[PDB]
């Protein structure tokens, strides 16, 4: 980020955490009550379901 | 190693070969923030210049 006056270094490390996570944070899912993810698929407009 | 194998039915596949092109020699060039902040130089001028 920047070099001080002293010539030390300020890592990014130094003035954040950095993380691994998600893109966001808003929907959490669970199947039988364990952790679970998955697709919401909608069906194109006038194509056949099966 | 799929290709090698090929090669050892030639009772069976010939002219089994790649599509595509291969690794070559290319030149890394590393900018070095540190001096590059010291020196009051610009990244974007750098990286525009070269």
């Amino acid at each position: 980020l920047k070099v001080n006056q002293d010539g030390s270094r300020v890592l990014l490390r130094d003035v954040a955490k950095i993380e691994l996570g998600g893109e966001n944070y808003d929907i959490i899912a669970e199947f039988n009550g364990q952790p679970a993810s998955g697709l919401g698929i909608k069906l194109a407009t006038g194509a056949n379901a099966l | 190693q799929l290709l090698a194998e090929a090669a050892k039915h030639p009772d069976m596949l010939t002219s089994v070969r790649p599509n595509g092109l291969e690794d070559t020699p290319q030149f890394k060039i590393d900018i070095d923030q540190e001096k590059a902040q010291a020196l009051g130089v610009s990244i974007n001028d750098i990286n525009t210049t070269l």
